[PDB]
């Protein structure tokens, strides 16, 4: 069980988890602390995180979509 | 397509020279967003500090990166959501200056490498830019100012 | 100066190409140890498998390894401690197998990089080849 | 305090030791098995573990040198 953008664990989709996708993609983290981080932030469901994963869930925090990409069925 | 260029230089052991990444043929619809990850030999040369280029438009925008033990520096670029700064033009994107080690012998060649495993360009959240060119740079270490 | 290239190459979706790695101007005194890194998104291409070349003499002196979840593969050259095989002479290194993505669409592009922190070459021991130069490649896809 | 070659921090430098740097040349491993694993790896002393610290290893297991560089010789 985790929701998808919550990369940090905490239950909720913010901006720092936003923040934290760009901090793997920087090479800054190599893992993310939360157990389930790595599924949580591949938010476009291709299977890698890469840079557009962050601005997806800094998108849905800033109102832009209402779902990812990866939650569409 | 779009072309990603590290211009190559030369310098001094010790010294510190200035490694430009250019963007040519940039989309006038614009780039939304893209990471970008050099590597280097971390015994050859180190990270001083990278500048934004022209491209950057405010800072808030660029966010970068380099672990000088590791052998990498990594640049983003993530347009604001309503696109109010967008990269649709040629120029410089960054400079990367890196401190030559003091140990460096003259003619040495140090490749300083784009990463395709961690660099990707997008048009939007969801739409890559899937055929961008790349063109590295070198150091080469001489002997003489300039 | 020694001149390590990536080839470049194409073909269809879901199919497998073949990537060759090539060192052209190898110095006649030889190439004692090496280590040769390429990068790549495995979203686009992912490693079947990597064949030593005919450079290589004696597979207990070739390692390979490669990551497709982290788009990497590496591979190593440790000439036997007498010498008696070496790379001293110019041709094909290995070969990477990739497989493009079922997904792939014609006129795309996968750059197939040197990762210069994990690469490097060495005449001995102690004296590394300090002026070679990486050439990287390019699987474009094309269409059935 | 660690042996230099001693990569594992077993008391002995050993065949398994160089297979061990080569391993983390290759990005099998990203850490060696021992806290003075790192330098006890650097056996050139140029401060980064490279194919040829392995080599090195290897070839004073091997008796073709008696001592690393970074001791000296
Ligand atoms: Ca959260
Ligand atoms: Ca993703
Ligand atoms: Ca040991
Ligand atoms: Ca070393």
């Amino acid at each position: 069980k985790f929701i998808y953008g919550d990369v940090d664990g905490n239950g909720s989709v913010r901006s720092i988890d936003a923040v934290l996708i760009r901090d793997y993609v920087l090479g800054k983290i190599n893992e993310f602390p939360y157990e389930y981080g790595m599924l949580a932030a591949d938010v476009d469901g291709n299977g890698s995180i890469k840079i557009n994963d962050a601005v997806l869930v800094r998108d849905y925090v800033l109102g832009k979509i209402f779902l990812f990409p990866v939650e569409e069925k | 397509m779009l072309q990603v260029d590290i211009g190559s230089t030369s310098g001094k052991a010790g010294s510190v020279v200035s490694v430009p990444i250019t963007f040519t043929n940039v989309p006038k619809s614009g780039i939304y967003a893209l990471s970008f990850r050099t590597n280097f030999d971390p015994q050859k040369v180190t990270v001083a500090s990278i500048d934004a280029g022209s491209l950057i438009e405010n800072a808030s925008d660029f966010t970068t990166y380099y672990n000088n033990e590791n052998g990498f520096a990594s640049m983003t670029f993530e347009a604001p959501v309503d696109r109010a700064r967008i990269i649709d033009s040629d120029g410089v994107f960054a400079t990367i200056n890196f401190k030559v080690s003091d140990s460096a012998k003259v003619g040495e060649l140090y490749n300083i490498t784009t990463n395709s495993a961690y660099t990707s360009f997008y048009y939007s959240g969801t739409d890559e830019i899937k055929n961008v060119v790349y063109n590295d740079g070198k150091i080469e270490v001489i002997a003489l100012e300039h």
